[PDB]
């Protein structure tokens, strides 16, 4: 999310100094026996040629053409994030963005909205309540 | 020798945690004592 995700601008070989976001639902892992902060998710993956070089026409200044942009979008949320879409992008010289069709995803969210009442259990009715259990 | 010293008995049910539990026993005879 450094360079601009804006569909109609074309992402830069140099990022300036936005700077990488972190993660909505950022944490660490532990496991080896040490701190494992787990922060940064990528949005967009761009495709550079060097061209004149490429030609081997040229080397001066050289700043390589975005060939292609992947461009990748999820969902956000206190706890979780990943995919809602991805689509492949490219653009014309004047710098129209042209597009393919995008690809969507829709993991089971978990929600509470949802939650439904009570019922009793006949099959249990009676048999807990201190020892009257054991299981 | 052999002779009964005493007894006790208990039923499984799961009355709920205090409900009737309500019987009684005896022996109609121990047609056997001393």
């Amino acid at each position: 999310g450094e360079r601009d995700i804006s569909i109609n601008k074309i992402p830069t070989f140099e990022g300036g100094t936005t700077g990488w976001l972190a993660r909505p639902d950022m944490f660490s892992r532990y496991d080896f026996g040490i701190e494992i902060r787990n922060r940064r998710l990528c949005h967009q993956v761009l495709g550079f040629h060097r061209l004149e070089a490429l030609n081997d026409r040229d080397v001066t200044d050289e700043i390589p053409v975005l060939v292609n942009r992947l461009t990748l979008d999820y969902d956000l949320n206190n706890s979780v994030s990943t995919l809602v879409a991805v689509r492949q992008v490219a653009y014309e010289t004047d710098g129209s963005p042209i597009t393919q069709p995008p690809l969507e995803f829709d993991y089971q969210r978990f929600d509470t909205g949802s939650i439904p009442g009570w019922q009793e259990m006949p099959q249990l009715e009676a048999f807990n309540g201190y020892q009257p259990y054991q299981m | 020798q052999r002779r009964i010293k005493s007894v006790s008995v208990s039923l499984p049910m799961l009355v709920g945690p205090y409900e009737d539990v309500c019987a009684q026993l005896t022996q109609t005879s121990s047609s056997y004592s001393t």
